[PDB]
Order: C-alpha cells, then structure tokens, then sequence
C-alpha cells in the first residue's frame, strides 16, 4: 500500500540535495533580478525573502511533496531569469500594500468576528 | 404618490428614504434621486370593479398571449371583491 | 530577423470558462460557447447542442437541422472573410478587409 | 506486477503546501461533513444519497452603494460531494482542514396498516377519511 | 505496374520506385520479429494474420493501382509507411511484454460513474 | 468529393511562354489589380451619415432593459424570480415583500448592466412580459455607477420606451 | 425468521409481514410517487399516484396501502405503471390554477417535480377550471385553497398529531372543499406543520410570503433554543439574512415537526 | 482573387511558407484546412456527418504543397462551396417545428405556458432548475470554419454539467508555430500566424 | 426510427466497437482494466497509468487501428475517489473513421508518463493539465504554466479551488504598479440549489448501501 | 444606381465585370421591414390521443454503458470498415 511511484527523489536525503541546489540558484539570481527588473529593494532583502519561502515549508517530510515544491520553484526561476515575469510579479512576494493585519485576540475582537 | 421627507428627499414606492443622519445621501449632492412618479399601488385602485354574472370569472390581463397566465377567480364571498393575483384587477358578482 | 525560436505565451485571455460552466445549467452555459471562437459563433453553439442532445438521447426536428446548416455555412463565410482579410492586412493588403467586411 | 521500481513512504499524506491555499484559509477553517437533510417541504429523498463537505459561515455585509451582499470568504460557496464519510474525511485530512463529522440520520422503518383506521377497540380509529 | 505517379498527393511523402519489393521486404521483416514474441500472445496471432493477408495480395497482384484498391490503405506509399510503423511497434512490444497479466487491479470504485 | 486548388501545370508552347514573360516584364496582372481599386473609387460608398442616419434593426433587437406595466399602470412583475434564476451572469438581484394591498411585488429589482450579456433569457423566462430588452443601444455613460440599474431606473425606461417596446412585441410575439 | 420474500423489478428483498409494496420498494432504493401518503400519518389511498403493477395481475394496486404478498414481483417502471402515473397527474393538474410564479411553493413543490418526472409534457384539457373560496385559519397559515389537491394530509395531521379535529371535508365530488365549514382558527402549538406536509401551495406561511424562493436560500442546520427539547432545525439564509425556520428530521427528538414558536 | 490570387507579391509572401507535412500535421494534432492544405482528404462533414450535411452536395478543397498559399486557396474555395450549400438549404428548407416537441427539454410556446398548467410547470422548471441530463460522457466534434471543434461533456445526472473540456483547433495549431516557422524571417511568422486562423477565445478559454 | 423526438440507434457501430474493445483487451491484458461502449456508440478503454505509452503507441501504429490524431487530452477531478484525477485521451482514426477514448488515473503526487513521444500534440495539453489540475507529467520537454498568470499559486480546475480564487489585482498609485490583494467581492456569488429531490433516471439507480 | 452612364462603363471596364447587375448596395429588392403576421405549425406531439409521453421519452431510453470487459481462432477486427477513397468532383476537378 505504502509502495508508491516516486517523482525524482527516492528518499528525503536525495530530495534535500535538490532543495539545497535550488537555494544556490536562487541566491545567485537575486543580484541580477534586482538589477534587471530595476527593483528598489536590496539584495539582502531579496535573499532574506528566498530564505523565508524555504523556511515556510521547513516541516515537510514526504520525499514526493518536496520534489513537487522543488519543481514549482524551478519553474519560478525560469520565469524570473527569462524575464517572463514583470516587476509586479516579483514584488508580490513582499506584500507591500497589504497593511499589517492584527494577530492578537483583542485586536481581532475589536475589528471583527473572525478567529 | 411621491411624498417628501422632512429633509426634502423623495420617498419611493418601496418606502425607501435616507434618514437625516445617513451619509449615503451625499451621492445625491449635485445630482438627483431618480423616483418613478407613477405609483402602481395608486393606479390599480383607480380601476373600477367589474360586475359579472357568475360565481367564477377568468382573467388573462388583456391581450391574450400578451397578458398573464389565465386564472379563475371565485366570487362567492360577498364581503370582498375577487382580485387577480397577477394584474390586480377586481371583480364582483352581480346580484341575479 | 531570422527566427531561431518561437515561444507562444498565452492565457492573456483565459477566463476560467470551463470552471464557470460547472456552476451553470446547460442552457446557462450555452452563451459561453458563442464567446469562444467569437468569429464562428453559431458553429460553436451547434457542437454544444449536438453533445447535449446526444446525452439527452433526443433528436432535433428536421427544419431546425436545415436552419443550423444554413446558418452554419453563413457563419463559415463570416469566419473565412476575417481569416482571409486579416491575413492580408497583416501582410500589407489593407483594401480587401473593407470590401468584404461590408458583406 | 507493477515494475516501475517503487518507494515506501510511511508519512501521512499532507498536500497543504502544494495547493496554493493561503494559510488563513486552512488553519482557521472548520469543515462540516454531513448528509444533507431532506427539505421538509418536499417528500423526495434523492438529495440525501450523498455526503457533502461545507465550511463555516463568515461575515456578509451590505455594499454601501446598492445594498448587495458582500463577502471576503473565498470558500463561501464551496461544497464538495462524496460517496462516503471515509472518502470525505480523507480529503479533508490531506488538505489540512479541521472537520466535524455528523452521522447519517436514516428514517426509521414503521408499521403502516390501513385496517387500523377502522379498529374495533383501539384509539387508532380515524373519525374522517 | 505502369506509368509512375508524379506525386502521392501528400506533402513529405515521396513516390517509391520499387513498391512491391519494399512491401515484401517489410512484411517479411515483421514476421521475423513476431517470431520472437511468445506464440500464444494475441499480438503475434493477429499481426501475422493481417500481415500474411497483405503479403499475399502483393504477390498476387502485379499492378500497383489494383493493389492499392485491394489493400484499402490508400496510396501504396501510405501502405509502406504503415508497415514500417507496425515493425517499429513489434520491436517495442518485445520489451513492454503486454501479453503478461494485469499489473494491478484498480481501486474499488475507480471506474464508477456516477459517483 | 474533392477538388484540387493548385495542381495545374503550365503550357510550354512559345506563345504561352511569351505571354507569361510579358506578364513578368510588363506587370500585366499587377496592372489588373489597380483596375479593381479604380472601379471601387467610382462606386458609391457604403457609409451612412450617423447620427443623422441609423443602421437597420429588427423588432427582436436586445438592448437596454426595461420593466413594463399593464394598461392599468400596474407593474407586470410578480417577483417570481425566474429571471434571477436563469440569468447566466447573475446580473439580476430581487427582493420581494407583500405590498400594502397584499400583492406580490418587488422591493428590489437591480440589474448590473456591466454583468449582463444581453442574451434575452430574462425576457424569455418572464411569464408576464414584464422584463424586456428594449430597442435602445445609446445609453453609454461617463461612470460605472450609472450602469447599475435599480427598479426606479428600469421602470422609467419602460415608461420612456413603452410605445416602441409594445409595437415590437406585437410583431414578434407570434414567433415566441 | 418471519420475513417473507418479494421481488422489486426482479431483485429479492426480505420484508416483515404487514409491509406495504411502497415500503418494500424503499429497501431497494426506489421511491414510489406519492401525494397523500406520509410515513407519520394514517394511510388514506386517495391520490392514486402510488399505483404500481404487480406481474401476472391485471389491476394496479395502491402501494401505500396494499401489503406485500409472498412471491409478488413489483414492476415500478412498467408501461402500465408509467401510464397510470401520467393519467393521475393529468387529473391532478386539470383544475389546478396557473399560479406557480405567484405561488411560494414554486421550486419546492411535489406536484411540479412529480409532473416533470412521472407526467406528460402537455395538456389535453380544453375546459374551464374550478375556483374555490379562501379560508382564514389564522395569522400563521395562508390559504389559497384553489391549489388544494384534496390529499387530506392536513385533516389527518390535525386529528392524529395535534389532536385537534377542526379540519375536514365539506361537500362531495369536484366541489369537495377542505376547511372548517365555519370561520375558525387552527391555532395550536403545532399548527405551522400543516404547511410542510401540504405538498402544494394551498397552505403556506404568511410571515414568509413572497420573501424568497427555494433555490436562492442557503441551508444551515442548527438547533432550536425556544424550549429545552432541542428540536433540530434548518435555518434558511439569503444574502446574510434569516428568511425561515424549517424542521430537520431527528427521530429521537422532534421527528419532523417543530412548534410554532420555533417556526 | 483578382487582388491576391495571381499577384506576384502575394504569392511571394505565402508560397513555400509554413510547409507542414501530412504526417507531422496529424501527429501535431492539426485539423481542417491545415490538414487539407497538405493533401489529407478529411472533412468531418463528409466522414462523420452531422445534422443534414449528408443531404447537401459540396466539394472539399485539397492542397498539394502544404503552404500558406494553398491554405489561402482552400479557404477561398470553401467560401464558394458554402454558397453552393446555402443555395440547397434555401430551396430544400422543410416546413414544421423548430425545437423538439418534448417540453421536458425544450421550453413550451408562450401561448401554451399562459393557458395550460403542464406547460407552465415545465416552463417554470426549465428556466430555474433546467433539464436533467442522463449520466454519461461524450466527445462530440464538428468541422468548424477553423477546424475540428469538440466538447468532452460529462454529466452526473443533474441539470448542471460536471465537466466540460473544450477542444479548440487553434490550440494545437499554435503549438505547431515553432515547427512551422523554422528557417523563416519575422515577416513570414506574421503570415504563418494568419494562415493558421487563430482566435484566442478558443485557445485560452 | 420513426419516433420524431428520439435519437436513432445504430447497432452496427455498437457491435463493431464492442468487438474492437475485445481486440484491445486480448492484445494488451497487462494494462487494460475495463472496456465499455456507450448507448450512443463510443468506446472507452480504461487502463492502468503504467500503460499509457504502450497502449497509445499500439493504437497509433497497429494496422487494425491507426489512431494517428490526438484530438484532445484532458483531466477530470473526482475528489471522492482516492485517485481523484482521471486522465482522458481522445483519439481519431482517419483510416477507419473511428474514435476511441482512453482513460487512466492518478493522484496529486503520482506522476504520469508524457505521451509526447507518441503524439507531439500532447505537449501543450499536458502543460494545461499541470497548470489547471496540478498533475505532473514525467519526461516532458518543458512543463510550465500555460494558462494561468505568472506566479499564480494553485490549480484552478480542481473542485476544491474557489471559483473566484483567493487573490485579486488592482493598480496602486503609491507603488505605481499592479498589486495583488485578497479577494473581496461587492456581490457574493449566489449558490443556487437546483437539484430536485425526486429521481429522474431509474436505469442509473445506484445499488443501495 | 445613380452613376452616370460614362462612370458605369469606366468602372465596368476597369473591373472587367458587369457590376450594375450584381451591385453590393441593397436598394428596393430587399424584403419589406413590416411583414404579415405569421401562423406557425405545431409539433408531432400536439395530439389529443395516442400521445403518451412514455412512448416518446428519449431521456428514459438512455442506458448505462455496456461493460465489454472488466477485471472484476478469431479473425482480427478493425474499429470500423476501412474508409472509402474519395472521388474527384465532376463539377470542376481542378480549380
Ligand atoms: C477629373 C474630372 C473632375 C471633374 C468632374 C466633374 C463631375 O461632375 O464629375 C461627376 C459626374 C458624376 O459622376 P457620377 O459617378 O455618376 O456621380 C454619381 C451620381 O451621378 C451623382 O448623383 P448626385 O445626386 O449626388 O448629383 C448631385 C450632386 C452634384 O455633384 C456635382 O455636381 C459634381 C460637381 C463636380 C465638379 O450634388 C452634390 O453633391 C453637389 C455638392 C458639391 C459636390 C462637391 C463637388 C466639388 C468638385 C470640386 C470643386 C473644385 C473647386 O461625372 C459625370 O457625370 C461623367 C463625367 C465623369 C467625370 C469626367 C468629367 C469630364
Ligand atoms: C528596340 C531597340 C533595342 C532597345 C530595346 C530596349 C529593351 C526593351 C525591352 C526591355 C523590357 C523591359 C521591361 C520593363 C522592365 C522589366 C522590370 C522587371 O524586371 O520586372 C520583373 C519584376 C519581378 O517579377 P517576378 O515575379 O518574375 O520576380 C521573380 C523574378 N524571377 C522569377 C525571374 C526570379 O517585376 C516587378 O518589377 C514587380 C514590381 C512590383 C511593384 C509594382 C508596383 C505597381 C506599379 C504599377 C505601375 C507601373 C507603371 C509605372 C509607370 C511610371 C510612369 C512614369
Ligand atoms: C481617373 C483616371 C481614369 C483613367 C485611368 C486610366 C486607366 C488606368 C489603368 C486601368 C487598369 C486596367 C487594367 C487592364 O486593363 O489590364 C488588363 C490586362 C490583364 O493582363 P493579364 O495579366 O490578366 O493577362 C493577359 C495578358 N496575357 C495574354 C499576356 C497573359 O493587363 C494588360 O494587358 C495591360 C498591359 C499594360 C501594361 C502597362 C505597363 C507598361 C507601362 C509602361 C509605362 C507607361
Ligand atoms: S439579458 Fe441575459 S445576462 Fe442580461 S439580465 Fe437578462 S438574462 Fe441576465
Ligand atoms: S421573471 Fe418577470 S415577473 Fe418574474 S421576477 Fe423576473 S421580471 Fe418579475
Ligand atoms: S402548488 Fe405547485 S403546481 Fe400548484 S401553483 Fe404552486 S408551485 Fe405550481
Ligand atoms: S390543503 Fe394541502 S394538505 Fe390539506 S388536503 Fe389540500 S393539498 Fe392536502
Ligand atoms: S400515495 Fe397511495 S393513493 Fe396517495
Ligand atoms: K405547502
Ligand atoms: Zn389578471
């Protein structure tokens, strides 16, 4: 039952190799992206954001899911490197317009009914 | 008919009017609130009751296929006038 | 100006038509088909109607079939005028577009 | 048999990260897995044959301009259909939603006798047909 | 045969100056490949049956235009290409081994509709 | 059956070869095309002098929406909400309540004309010929809000366009 | 043990003695058409819409009232069964008013739905129709009795559930009228439930009159707090407003009824 | 045609431009004129006829060189045959009704809906819930002006379709633009886009 | 076939297509799981997802088939099934004037083998499936989004994706660019419950549970 | 239509076709815009007898798909008989 067709990785050790390789490519590419897209952020800010995205999923332990996340990341790399994206797409990771939303009970209580 | 509120705003045939403290009446500043002056409740009441000689009458609203679905109205109660559920026309049975 | 590679990027007119259709009735979904190949409107309707009739296991009446074919072939003329006269315009022949769009 | 060369994964299935759903609409949403009640205004029972999944209701407010009903809940009209409770629970679990299961209420079999309407010594005798 | 065709009518398909010889070579090749396939396999029993039909018609009819009518495969060049395709398929079947039993039965309600 | 669109071979006699050479050197066929454009120059143009001249239309034309009345002046609409249910675009919003005289009438009847596809399903569904797509097509606005129609707007359009609307229905109601 | 064996379209089902053809068809998933039968009311056998053919028998039997007999094969989709349904529906709709647009039962009417599934697509009735007086039985129930199909569900509910014997039939034939004869109010702690059982728009809710349509309402399953019985209910909401309260069936509490206060 | 068919400039821009072989056109999924310009004898109105296309006579134009010029000639000749079909449809138009006389699917006439109870019920239900369609799945295709247009329609038994996949001829034709544009200049690619006949409401959906 | 309103039946095709289904099942037992022919005469072959290339190649190249054209390749989301995604191949045979549907299945994480080697038309169709449903086709020339916006996260055509999505776009003058924000609708989409409580088609009645 | 005789010759000669016979601008040969009222026919099912819907119900004649096979010396066959070669048009074989 648990026997399942793999995507690329046969174990988490082989998958975590692809995660690290992907982080390398992203880390090289932020300096060019800031220059090419003419963004008003720093290279450190972009490299921090890459770290944040890689940290969000820091809990997964399924080799197949990690492969898909790596596949999706690599696609976003082809888009950004080849300038298929635009300045609006690259800057959507930073959520500049979204004013900070309350994250404490009292603040949520004063504004609305949401959990 | 169109009656005006103490603020001056026209009241609609649905009874809608903005109360004194409502900010939404600012949308009418420099423009107008569009209200139809022909209130269908008043115009139907003007139509005379029809005197008929049967316990049951049919109404299609006029025009045949250009009216409303045909219905039959019972006129066996003499304390009221049979009314159509579509066109609002009233009928009464004429004492034989 | 010699083309080494062509990468057609589409989806700039993707409008979630197929998902919207699942929230509509069969009749409600028909106008979506006029707005697909919006140059062959009645032809697209006919394909959808044929599919639904086949599932319903009904048959359209004869006169309707003849009307469909008539307006299907009028629709073909409409499409082939646009295809021919915008192929020519892109190539520089502006005039025929005006002559045939009056038809 | 299948000769693709397979791997063993003993982890539970969790696909939350690869579904594109914002975090707020996973952690804080409560799913309801139920068999819809029959509309008491009609006697048909064909809308009680399949399980459904719904989500918690959230705020709807009046549009200032026209008074329409405005919402910020993307999962407001999302209703899923399942053949079984197990299938529904599996789908919720893999998508990381918290769920509450309510068991099917089946009409109880009953005793129906037209003769009892005309009983000789019982209270089931009807006074009108 | 007769006067050679100027054109098959299909773009990218070239007239064959030796149609009968080429067909005999290919059909015979297919039968040799089918020999390696296990005997009871239905691909061998069916592919032999149709191919030996086609081979008999080539040997019987000298004229090309009469052969095309009997083979019902279009122009003779269309038939020759189909022979090459079957030969390619035959070689692939030997590695796939589709005559073997079903790898796995589907889940319980995989093909049930309506759900 | 099929036909070949471009499978003809040329004639190689000297007269034919010479004629083609003249076509190549003296541009006969190109000159031929110039004649067609010259003929069109002396034809009457197909242009109409809008807005003083209008393009032809039919009674079935689907245009600006209107709410109609019976000859008495009573609203035809009974709040059945069939138009709301069939609208492929969810452009119609209806709320109803019993009128002071007990009639089933609407308190809200809103059409978002920027959601409408002008399909006419709502005038097919209506059982009392209350909602109609009228003849008008000249109701462009300077703002979006002016295209969110409420009940009063739709009734004024009916009272504005009733004479034309009724006549068109008289012409086409036998086909419907 | 004591179970007998019957066949529904050839498929065997074991049913306790005393079971009806109807109840047997349920155990194979088939719902016989119905207008007068209600599982929580007494059997009446008057609408004649449940008629079903028994193989090797020349007369159709009312499934709602006929007990099954061992060996019977019940033909629910036979031509005789289908033609009986079409005839009955034709009689039901002959004098029915053309009121669906103005009738609050539209979209949740069994006459509409069962006409579509088990009836014809057209009428051959070229005559006039019956019209009936309206009867005031209180401020909670609206009576448009021209829509009544004389199923006597209201009469049975009041007698057999509410314990009030104020509803009955006056007259005979086509002129038979359900009502109170006198001017009376059917006021009771369970009065509103006649609205639900009435399969047509003859009995409707006055408070809910004209406000909504069935398809545009979202159904929320909640509980009643007006009392301590904890009656299970459905809250129909449209556009962030509460439109009506309907019962939700719970066998061990409220069955399929609620009190007027809850409603 | 006087302005284009024999014009040396038009022929120069379209002849031997976008040559697609018959074999590749099939595997790449082409249809319609794209196939018929390469010499493939295929028109769904003649092979899988629908409606009353088997009671009308018309000829299918076929190309020989597989180029933009042949596809131009096929489309222009297809216009002539449509006029040929229109003449037959005009003279053989039969009398009778125009929608199936089964009011559980098709709406009744407004006169009946306002006079008959069954008609009104069907009108009410057809315009609110709609007709229920038996469960199933069909791929139905036609010879649209742009090629083969098809729908994969799935029914769950309800009045609302479960899945509807739209097969547009331009979706496959556009994917072949790279193959069709090899060894060509920028202006040639402009022509190859036109010969394919692309509307992006069907390519995107 | 004298009933005016009822679709005529063609038994000759039903017998022909049924036999060809037996033909395929006999030749490809290793992958074929089910063969069915419909009332309106369409043949469907249902296969294990590991026989996509073998089965498609056989149908394309076998001399008693010659399905050279891939008319369409799509997917259907059925959440209740543990393998929620049904992959459908519709093929056309010009030689025999016939159509065949091939069906297989997969789940969110299990890849399917790309059919590009068999039909070069499948390149874009497979990209659309990935973009819209999230199914991964292994050994694809270039698998990437084709219909969705750049950076779009999610697979819209899954039954669990909201119709109006999770984000919406507008132009913000402060940042002088188009920005994405969570979706708020002035008028919420109105969900209409249209299904009737009364069964319509007895022949498809599902056996009681 | 209003063109002088000289202009008709000039444009006819330049084009090469009698353009006045087949003008592209509609004049008085079109149909009147006000037409007599219609009276349309009725369908085959507008009958008062022998018109039971159970005999003309296409939806209910649809059956579930036949299952030819399920995991739960024949001659070879083709999906259908091989297609017939088309014949050249006798109206105009070559354009
Ligand atoms: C190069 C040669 C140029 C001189 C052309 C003179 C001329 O009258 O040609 C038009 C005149 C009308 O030709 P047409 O195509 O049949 O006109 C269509 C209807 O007949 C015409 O039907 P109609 O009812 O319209 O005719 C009445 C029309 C009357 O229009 C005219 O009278 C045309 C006057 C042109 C001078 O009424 C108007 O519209 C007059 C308004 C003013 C028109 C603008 C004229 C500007 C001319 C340049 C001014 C230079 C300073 O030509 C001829 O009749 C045959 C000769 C062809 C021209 C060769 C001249 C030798
Ligand atoms: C008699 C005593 C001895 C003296 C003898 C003197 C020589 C006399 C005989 C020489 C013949 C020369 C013929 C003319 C020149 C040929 C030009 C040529 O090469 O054509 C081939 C070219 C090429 O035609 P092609 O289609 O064959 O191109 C391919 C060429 N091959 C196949 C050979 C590779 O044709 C063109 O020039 C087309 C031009 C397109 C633009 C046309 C625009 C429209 C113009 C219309 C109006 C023209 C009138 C202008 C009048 C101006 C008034 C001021
Ligand atoms: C306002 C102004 C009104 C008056 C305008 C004057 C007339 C303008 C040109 C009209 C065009 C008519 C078209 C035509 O008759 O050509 C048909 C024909 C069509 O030819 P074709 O290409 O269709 O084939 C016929 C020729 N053979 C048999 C050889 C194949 O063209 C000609 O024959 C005209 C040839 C004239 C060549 C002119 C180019 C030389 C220029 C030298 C410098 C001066
Ligand atoms: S015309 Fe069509 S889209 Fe517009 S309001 Fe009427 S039903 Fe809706
Ligand atoms: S269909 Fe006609 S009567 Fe019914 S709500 Fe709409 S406009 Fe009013
Ligand atoms: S009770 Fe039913 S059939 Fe009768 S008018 Fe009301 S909705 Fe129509
Ligand atoms: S009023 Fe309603 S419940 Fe009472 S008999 Fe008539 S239809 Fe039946
Ligand atoms: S349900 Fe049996 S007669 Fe009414
Ligand atoms: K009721
Ligand atoms: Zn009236």
């Amino acid at each position: 039952s648990t026997s399942v067709k793999p995507i690329f990785s046969r174990d988490m050790n082989e998958a975590k190799r692809r995660v690290r390789e992907l982080y390398r490519a992203w880390y090289r590419e932020v300096p060019n992206t800031v220059h090419l897209f003419q963004l008003d952020i720093s290279v450190k800010q972009g490299r921090d954001k890459v770290r944040e995205m890689f940290k969000k999923n820091a809990h997964i332990t399924d080799p197949r899911v990690v492969d898909l996340l790596v596949i999706k990341g690599k696609m976003e790399l082809e888009e950004t490197i080849k300038v298929w994206k635009q300045r609006t797409h690259v800057m959507r990771f930073f959520h500049e317009t979204e004013a900070p939303r309350p994250k404490d009970f009292l603040s949520k209580f004063y504004v609305g009914h949401d959990p | 008919g169109v009656r005006t509120s103490p603020t001056g705003e026209k009241v609609t045939h649905t009874g809608q009017v903005y109360d004194d403290g409502d900010y939404r009446k600012v949308r009418f500043v420099g423009r107008q609130k569009e209200v139809n002056e022909n209130f269908a409740i008043d115009l139907i009441a003007e139509q005379p009751v029809s005197q008929v000689g049967s316990r049951v009458i049919s109404c299609d609203g006029g025009g045949g296929a250009l009216g409303h679905p045909r219905v039959y109205i019972n006129l066996d109660k003499e304390t009221k006038t049979g009314t159509c559920g579509y066109c609002g026309l009233q009928f009464r049975q004429q004492h034989h | 100006e010699m083309v080494r590679k062509c990468d057609p990027h589409i989806g700039l007119l993707h409008r979630g038509t197929e998902k919207l259709i699942e929230y509509k009735t069969y009749l409600q979904a028909l106008p979506y088909f006029d707005r697909l190949d919006y140059v062959s409107m009645m032809c697209n309707e006919q394909a959808y109607s044929l599919a639904v009739e086949k599932l319903l296991n009904i048959r359209p009446p004869p006169r309707a079939q003849w009307i469909r074919v008539l307006f299907g072939e009028i629709t073909r003329l409409l499409n082939h005028i646009m295809a021919v006269t915008t192929h020519a315009l892109d190539i520089g022949a502006m005039t025929p577009f005006f002559w045939m769009f009056e038809e | 048999t299948r000769d693709t060369q397979l791997i063993t994964v003993d982890e539970k299935l969790d696909i939350t990260t690869i579904t594109g759903v914002p975090e707020e609409h996973i952690k804080t949403r409560k799913a309801r897995i139920f068999v819809p009640a029959r509309n008491n205004m009609q006697s048909g029972v064909n809308n009680t044959k399949k399980w459904k999944m719904e989500f918690d209701t959230r705020e709807r407010w009046e549009n200032p301009l026209m008074g329409w009903a405005s919402t910020a809940d993307p999962l407001s009209n999302l209703v899923l259909t399942f053949s079984t409770k197990e299938d529904a629970v599996a789908f919720a679990e893999k998508n990381g939603w918290s769920y509450d299961v309510e068991e099917r209420k089946v009409p109880k079999p009953k005793s129906k006798s037209y003769g009892a309407n005309f009983s000789w010594n019982k209270r089931t005798r009807v006074s009108t047909k | 045969a007769g006067l050679l065709k100027k054109t098959t009518g299909l773009v990218g398909l070239a007239v064959c100056e030796t149609p009968h010889e080429r067909l005999k070579i290919l059909y015979t090749k297919i039968l040799d490949v089918l020999g390696h396939i296990p005997k009871n396999a239905a691909y061998r029993k069916y592919t032999e049956q149709i191919t030996n039909e086609k081979l008999s018609m080539v040997k019987a009819e000298p004229d090309v235009k009469k052969l095309e009518e009997r083979l019902q495969g279009g122009q003779i060049e269309e038939v020759i290409l189909q022979a090459e395709n079957e030969l390619s398929l035959a070689r692939k079947m030997i590695q796939w081994k589709p005559w073997e039993p079903l790898v796995e039965e589907p889940p319980a309600s995989q093909w049930k509709w309506p759900i | 059956t099929y036909k070949y669109v471009n499978l003809r071979e040329p004639s190689m006699d000297m007269k034919s070869v010479t004629d083609r050479a003249a076509q190549t050197l003296l541009w006969t066929e190109l000159i031929r095309g110039l004649g067609m454009t010259l003929s069109y120059l002396f034809r009457e143009p197909a242009t109409i002098n809008y807005p003083f001249e209008k393009g032809p239309l039919s009674p079935r034309f689907r245009g600006e929406h209107a709410l109609r009345r019976y000859p008495s002046g009573e609203e035809r609409c009974i709040a059945c909400k069939l138009c709301e249910a069939v609208c492929p675009a969810q452009a119609i919003t209806i709320e109803a309540e019993p009128r002071a005289d007990g009639s089933r009438r609407t308190t809200r009847y809103d059409i978002d004309m920027t959601k409408c596809i002008y399909c006419g399903f709502c005038q097919e569904a209506c059982p009392v010929d209350a909602i109609v797509e009228g003849p008008n097509f000249e109701f462009s606005t300077e703002t979006h809000e002016e295209l969110l129609y409420n009940k009063e707007k739709l009734l004024n359009n009916g009272d504005k366009w009733e004479a034309e609307i009724a006549a068109n229905i008289q012409a086409d109601y036998l086909y419907r | 043990s004591n179970l007998i064996e019957v066949f529904v379209d050839g498929q065997s089902v074991m049913v306790e003695p005393g079971t009806t053809v109807l109840q047997a068809c349920e155990k194979v998933g088939m719902q016989i058409p119905r207008f007068c039968y209600h599982e929580r009311l007494s059997v009446a056998g008057n609408c004649r819409m449940c008629l079903v053919e028994i193989e090797k028998a020349p007369k159709v039997v009312a499934a709602c009232a006929m007990p099954v007999m061992k060996g019977w094969n019940i033909l629910t989709n036979s031509e005789k069964t289908k033609k009986a349904r079409e005839g009955v529906m034709e009689f039901l709709l002959a004098n029915h008013p053309l009121d669906c647009p103005i009738c609050d039962q539209g979209g949740e009417c069994d006459l509409q739905d069962q006409s579509m599934m088990f009836g014809s697509d057209r009428s051959r009735f070229l005559e006039g129709k019956r019209a009936v007086e309206d009867k005031n039985i209180g401020p909670l129930v609206k009576t448009i009795m021209t829509r009544c199909i004389q199923c006597t569900r209201c009469i049975r509910f009041a007698s057999e559930i509410a314990g009030v014997d104020d509803l009955g039939t006056t007259g005979r034939g086509n002129d038979m009228q359900v009502g109170t004869y006198i001017e009376k109010m059917f006021m009771s702690e369970l009065s509103g439930n006649i609205i639900d059982i009435c399969p047509v728009g003859a009995l409707t809710s006055k408070p809910y009159a004209f406000t909504a349509r069935p398809w545009e309402t979202r159904k929320t399953e909640s509980i009643d707090v007006m009392d301590a019985v904890g009656s299970n209910i459905v809250v129909s909401t449209r556009t962030g407003e509460v439109m009506r309260i309907l019962p939700r069936m719970h066998e061990d509490i409220n069955e399929e009824w609620i009190s007027d206060k809850t409603r | 045609e006087e302005m284009l068919t024999n014009n040396r400039i038009w022929r120069n821009r379209t002849v031997d431009i976008g040559i697609v072989t018959a074999e590749d056109a099939l595997n790449y999924g082409f249809s319609g004129v794209m196939l018929r310009g390469s010499g493939i004898q295929w028109d769904l109105r003649k092979t899988q006829p629908y409606d009353v296309y088997d009671q009308v006579e018309f000829d299918v134009p076929i190309g020989s060189r597989g180029d933009c010029y042949d596809r131009y000639l096929c489309r222009v000749e297809e216009m002539r045959q449509s006029i040929r079909i229109i003449s037959q449809c005009l003279n053989k138009m039969p009398p009778g009704e125009i929608k199936v006389d089964d009011a559980k699917v098709s709406p009744p006439k407004r006169a009946e809906m306002k006079t008959s109870m069954e008609s009104l019920i069907h009108h009410f239900k057809l315009y609110t819930e709609g007709y229920q369609v038996p469960p199933g799945a069909t791929y139905t295709a036609i010879e649209a002006p742009k090629g083969e247009f098809g729908v994969y329609l799935v029914s769950d038994g309800s009045s609302r379709p479960y899945r509807c996949k739209i097969k547009a001829p331009g979706f496959a034709h556009l994917a072949g633009l790279d193959k069709m544009s090899k060894g060509h200049m920028l202006a040639d690619v402009v022509a190859i886009i036109g010969t394919q006949d692309i509307v992006f409401g069907e390519v995107d959906r | 076939d004298t009933r005016p309103t009822v679709r005529p039946r063609n038994d000759v095709a039903h017998k022909q297509l049924s036999a060809f289904g037996e033909y395929v099942a006999e030749i490809l037992p290793k992958y074929v799981q089910q063969v069915q022919v419909s009332c309106f005469n369409e043949l469907e072959i249902c296969i294990h997802p590991d026989g996509v290339i073998p089965v498609l190649t056989f149908l394309r190249d076998h001399s008693n088939a010659q399905f050279k054209s891939l008319a369409d390749l799509t997917a259907v989301d059925i959440p209740t099934r543990q393998n929620r995604f049904e992959i459908v191949y519709n093929l056309l045979s010009l030689r025999f004037n016939s159509r065949i549907r091939v069906k297989t299945y997969t789940d969110e994480l299990t890849p399917i083998e790309s059919s590009v080697p068999v039909y070069k038309a499948a390149n874009w169709y497979e990209r659309e499936i990935w973009d819209m449903f999230g199914v991964f086709f292994a050994n694809h020339p270039d698998l990437r989004r084709i219909l969705t916006d750049y950076g779009f996260e999610g697979h819209p055509f899954r039954k669990d994706f909201p119709l109006s999505g999770y984000v919406e776009l507008r132009y913000d003058d402060e940042v002088k660019r188009v920005v994405a924000e969570p979706v708020e609708l002035a008028q919420e989409f109105r969900k209409f419950d249209l299904n009737s409580p009364w069964e319509a088609f007895p022949a498809y009645r599902q056996p009681p549970e | 239509a209003s063109a002088t005789r000289f202009i008709q010759w000039l444009r006819n000669w330049a084009s090469g076709r009698d353009l006045q016979a087949k003008l592209q601008l509609r004049y008085q040969e079109i149909s009147k815009r006000t037409q007599p009222p219609p009276k349309l026919p009725v369908g085959p099912s507008h009958k008062l007898s022998n018109n039971y819907y159970c005999t003309r119900d296409g939806r209910r004649e649809a059956m579930p798909p036949s299952i030819v096979m399920s995991s739960q010396e024949k001659k070879a066959v083709s999906p259908a008989p091989p297609i017939k070669r088309w014949e050249l048009s006798q109206d105009e074989p070559y354009l």
